[PDB]
């Protein structure tokens, strides 16, 4: 369970920036995954035809 | 159907959004509010975000 | 007549052999098309890497899809095969029996 911290969160913008960096890095990784999958299905189509 | 001709032609267009010739603060069109339909690829716009 | 038949039949089978060769060559070309496309994307990435004010975090980002492209290339090379001949994975030579 999260705590009820006593005071203001110090340097909050840095927390937010780190979270955003994590999220965008993940998004890029998933885009690359989609690229891999597209290449693979294209290969499967060509090989099936041949 | 499945010709390499169309795949090459279209993918060459698709990949250019990297634009390896600019140091601008923007890197793609998402920062200026342009999104792409990942399901298909047709682009979409946001009027207010684009305006600001 | 028998000397004629021997040829006729042999060349008949040789036509099949030639068609098989066509098949295998076409398959190899099909794989190489994909390899080429991925390599061209890799070149695009490398060109993107050259921009002056890029940050090292951006360098790592680019390294990501670089790694992905190399992994995909190696995957295609290793996995692709034809009639049990993993054609792309090795150096080899085979003769089509056409004559």
């Amino acid at each position: 369970l999260a705590e009820a911290a006593a005071t203001t969160t110090e340097n909050p913008l840095q927390k937010i920036d780190a979270a955003l960096a994590q999220v965008d890095t993940l998004r890029s990784d998933l885009g690359a995954v989609q690229n891999r999958f597209n290449s693979a299905i294209t290969n499967l189509g060509n090989t099936v035809n041949n | 159907l499945g010709d390499s001709v169309v795949r090459t032609i279209q993918t060459g267009i698709r990949a250019q959004f990297a634009n390896s010739g600019s140091n601008s603060a923007f890197k793609t069109m998402a920062e200026i509010g342009i999104t792409q339909d990942g399901t298909s690829g047709k682009l979409k716009i946001d009027d207010d975000k684009l305006t600001k | 007549a028998n000397r004629f038949t021997a040829n006729i039949k042999g060349l008949t089978q040789a036509s099949r052999n030639a068609n098989d060769g066509i098949s295998i060559a076409q398959t190899t070309e099909g794989a190489l098309n994909e390899i080429n496309n991925n390599l061209q994307r890799v070149r695009e990435l490398a060109v993107q890497s050259a921009n002056s004010t890029n940050s090292q975090s951006d360098l790592d980002s680019i390294q990501a899809e670089i790694t992905q492209r190399l992994n995909e290339i190696d995957r295609v090379s290793g996995q692709t095969q034809f009639n049990g001949v993993k054609v792309l994975a090795q150096d080899n030579t085979l003769t089509i029996q056409v004559g």
